[PDB]
RNA sequence: UCGGAGUACAAAAAACCCUCCGAGUGAUUUUAAUCUAGACAAACCAGUCAAAAUAACCCAUCACUUAUUGAUCCAAAAUUUUGAUCAACGGAACAAGUUACCCUAGGGAUAACAGCGCAAUCCUGUUCUAGAGUUCCUAUCGACAAUAGGGUUUACGACCUCGAUGUUGGAUCAGGACACCCAAAUGGUGCAGCCGCUAUUAAAGGUUCGUUUGUUCAACGAUUAAAGUCCUACGUGAUCUGAGUUCAGACCGGAGCAAUCCAGGUCGGUUUCUAUCUAUUAUAAAUUUCUCCCAGUACGAAAGGACAAGAGAAAUGGGACCAACCU
RNA sequence: UUUACCAAAAACAUCACCUCUAGCAUUACUAGUAUUAGAGGCAAUGCCUGCCCAGUGACACCAGUUUAACGGCCGCGGUAUUCUGACCGUGCAAAGGUAGCAUAAUCACUUGUUCUCCAAAUAAGGACUUGUAUGAAUGGCCACACGAGGGUUUUACUGUCUCUUACUUCCAAUCAGUGAAAUUAACCUUCCCGUGAAGAGGCGGGAAUAAAAAAAUAAGACGAGAAGACCCUAUGGAGCUUUAAUUA
RNA sequence: GAUUACCCCUUCUACCUUUUGCAUAAUGGUUUAACCAGAAAAAAUCUAACAAAGAGAACUUUAGCUAGAUACCCCGAAACCAGACGAGCUACCCAUGAGCAGUUUAAAAGAACCAACUCAUCUAUGUGGCAAAAUAGUGAGAAGACUUGUAGGUAGAGGUGAAAAGCCUAACGAGCCUGGUGAUAGCUGGUUGUCCGAGAAAGAAUUUUAGUUCAACCUUAAAAAUACCCCAAAAAUUCCAAUGUAUUUUUAAGAGAUAGUCUAAAAAGGUACAGCUUUUUAGAAACGGAUACAACCUUGACUAGAGAGUAAAUCUUAAUACACAUAAUCCCAAAAAA
């Protein structure tokens, strides 16, 4: 998965994808399992892909499809030649990298509800990520949603 | 080793000079701007840089309009 | 030099060897005649809007909307304007190189060597467990990622130093770190045994002699219980060495019309100091190896083949001595 | 013969070879006359010095001549087990390196490969040639003899070394006489761990310590000594060279 | 400061210069004495004379004119030019003299070796020396292009040079002396008594970045104004009531400054590196606190006083699974979990 026309300049980097708390994706919607992101950060091409062949390998025989929230990286990152000075024009891209904020839904997984499968495959997920990932439902989110709206109204 | 090439251009200090409430006088330049932020309104001039003026003595005036226009008046 | 769109979120302005596009004009039709207020912008100088009066009639479209130029003195078609790519664009009317033969004024406000800050790069301990290992994730490996340590590599920054911190290597003299090469104590082993592999603990001692080339290396010879790594201004020139390199010559090759150069290869090239202060001018108890004996038994088809205990020799080294040998 | 005072060398000079300019007089040349004089390159001698005059220079005059004048002397494709290309085709140029030589005072890759030398040879010698980047008078290839030049291998002999030891003399040491020097902000002058413009005897906290010399060791006082000779700055200076511009 | 007619203990990081910042291991100084570096009035402010006139036959003048009194320091080159002095050093040459054993040898001033003499190959010593070119061992030439005495010639918009950018009186990419000359230096090193008030770190340009010219500020002496903190009418601000304030300019002269940093926030480059660079906003620079230490924390800065009340701060809080290199602890020792 490539952008078709990289003709449009590199993009300066924001941080503010990595400092706001965007609720926009965090919609359960049909999934009934889901990953949620714990901090900001920029989600690599190959992290994403790995984890395409790590939810693949990893996919039940019986019931499951797999559902990417996150889209194609728009955003590049740019490295200068190792030995280098500072300055002298920007470097070249290495590769693309896809802005994460705090509560956005990276994969969810439609299928069979089994807690055993899911709770294991998705820490194996967390362990790949990094930023740490929380398997979520509705009713666990829910709960420590309105678990933490009353410990702050204590 | 920069193959893109730009330069700078110096401000002309777009914007507007006066403000409703004040008085000002004929001839006084009120708003500079670039196209139409803003319409004239009565007793007040346009220019060819798209800057209105005071025609007479008076008092500016902001006042908005949708029929989407926005119309500065000069009362005497 | 200039114009527009972002960097530069709801009046201005605001940088970087930040980031996109545009100009030194192109064309079609009507034509901008005299001067009175009053404002915007503005360090200087250059730029915008314009009620209203008079004489005579009754500027405008495209190149998204704006850009699209030049301040003095000096020349000319003629008595009013036309000329500089003065583009290094606020503009010395008119001009290119070299100096290792160099000199002076200066600067650590500014480079190279070392230190320091940083840790991309460099090295290494780990986290997750897909996939190899016939079977078996983790004896031995770790797709892809994640958390770190270290300050020996290559760089960044230019913080002390250019009224000087002398930059490689070798010799000499050491000290320290442990990520242990060897000797020691162990775990696991696809560990029968002997030898290995992997990991843990441990820096007390030791860690050789040569050939080629300046090596930092590397290849090779003979041993050894092993022939460890790094730091100490990549230790050590007020101890030495000048082999490398840092400057006066002689050639090859390349570049240049030439003066001459090259981070290229061959030869040669005097290295100054009498110690003022601080510091220093030893008590000791060790350390390493080989050979022999039990033995060629247990075990094993065969090949193969100890732990312990005992004995005799050296070695390095500490502290010594002159009776013999030797100078 | 040459940098008197860091270079004595392959450099310069030297006999010799060649090119080219001078037919002329009484304080150079020279009281000389083409077998003479000036200029240039090369450098005994031995074997040779092939091609190119389009450009520059030079000579006869607009055209041509002239390489021991300044200089220059190619690429691609195809053809027989493998490989290679005597041969052929083609592009370009004024003409495309002939003899000889060659990992060389030249070769980047490189410590080319092979052989000799050594128990081991990035050096050396002898060969091979895809010569990055040899070449025939800035000469080419050899050469007896010669060299305080630059390299390599056996023998002989040695305190060079394994590995140092002893002795003699002049200093160092003591006493007496005569009595310096650079250096020096003032100095009551310890160390460690940290900090401080980032390397502390003067700061902090711990450790150590009665007060003063002499003979010795050179770690520190970023020791002493030279207003860095490298780097960069200044609308600094000077030497040298030109098709920089401007001209007695 | 205490303390005894002396000392130990406690409280403190030389001066100066240069700098964003120096006790700094950045600069200068052995000490002392002495010598030694701000001398120019146009316009202006001010004190006086007279006043539509002043001023000693000259100028100004819609209150001027005249006079007096007030602000702009030194040292230093490398080099250039002119006039001369220099070949008793050395380089070459002219004239006139002198010197260079011995041995093997075929005729051979012929070859080779080797003393004098002429050179300075290598090593060592010497390194404010014996000596500002040495001594010891060793080595070359040594009848030749040799060495040497004396008398002469050639000099700097040059001479000479068996040619090294060498020599020309101990340092020659062009000698030395004197003069131009107190050459030029935007640089560097320097610039001396007391007290009081106020008190600066960046707008555009420049054959410009280590320098200048007016703005952004500031100071002196007078006048006329008003100005800010600024809510709703309106377009983080741009404007304006009211508030409690004091100032904001106008004019007249006169400065200096324009090679700065860090933290906090928002950015850009770099690697979600840097005591990193490039911008915006804000703060910043006793001797209290942070062990010491530029900005962090507390505080705005009279002298004197054997008074008092406080600000910040100082010693501690967080855990469980039937790896660098000299001597330690993140400032002593310990402690505990108002």
């Amino acid at each position: 998965r490539v952008p078709l026309v990289p003709k449009v300049r590199r993009e300066r980097k924001n941080l503010s994808d990595i400092r706001g708390p965007s609720t926009e994706a965090t919609e359960f919607t049909e999934g009934r399992f889901a990953i949620l992101a714990l901090g900001g950060g920029y989600l690599h091409w190959g992290h994403f892909e790995m984890m395409r062949l790590t939810i693949n390998r990893s996919m039940d025989p019986k019931n499951m499809f797999a559902l990417w929230r996150v889209p194609a990286p728009f955003k590049p990152i740019t490295r200068k030649g190792m030995g280098q000075r500072m300055g002298g024009g920007k470097g070249a891209i290495d590769h693309y990298v896809t802005p994460v904020k705090a509560g956005r839904l990276i994969v969810e997984m439609g299928g069979r509800c089994e807690f055993k499968e899911v709770q294991g495959f998705l820490d194996l997920v967390a362990h790949k990520l990094p930023f740490p990932a929380k398997a979520v439902s509705x009713x666990x989110x829910x709960x420590x949603x309105x678990x933490x709206x009353x410990x702050x109204x204590x | 080793s920069s193959k893109n090439l730009g330069g700078k251009s110096p401000g002309k200090r777009f914007g507007i000079k006066k403000m409703e409430g004040h008085y000002v006088h004929a001839g006084n330049i009120l708003a500079t701007q670039r196209h139409f932020r803003w319409h004239p309104g009565a007793h007040v001039g346009l220019g060819k840089n798209k800057c209105l003026y005071a025609l007479e003595e008076g008092v500016v005036r902001y006042t908005k309009e949708v029929y989407y226009k926005t119309f500065v008046h000069v009362v005497p």
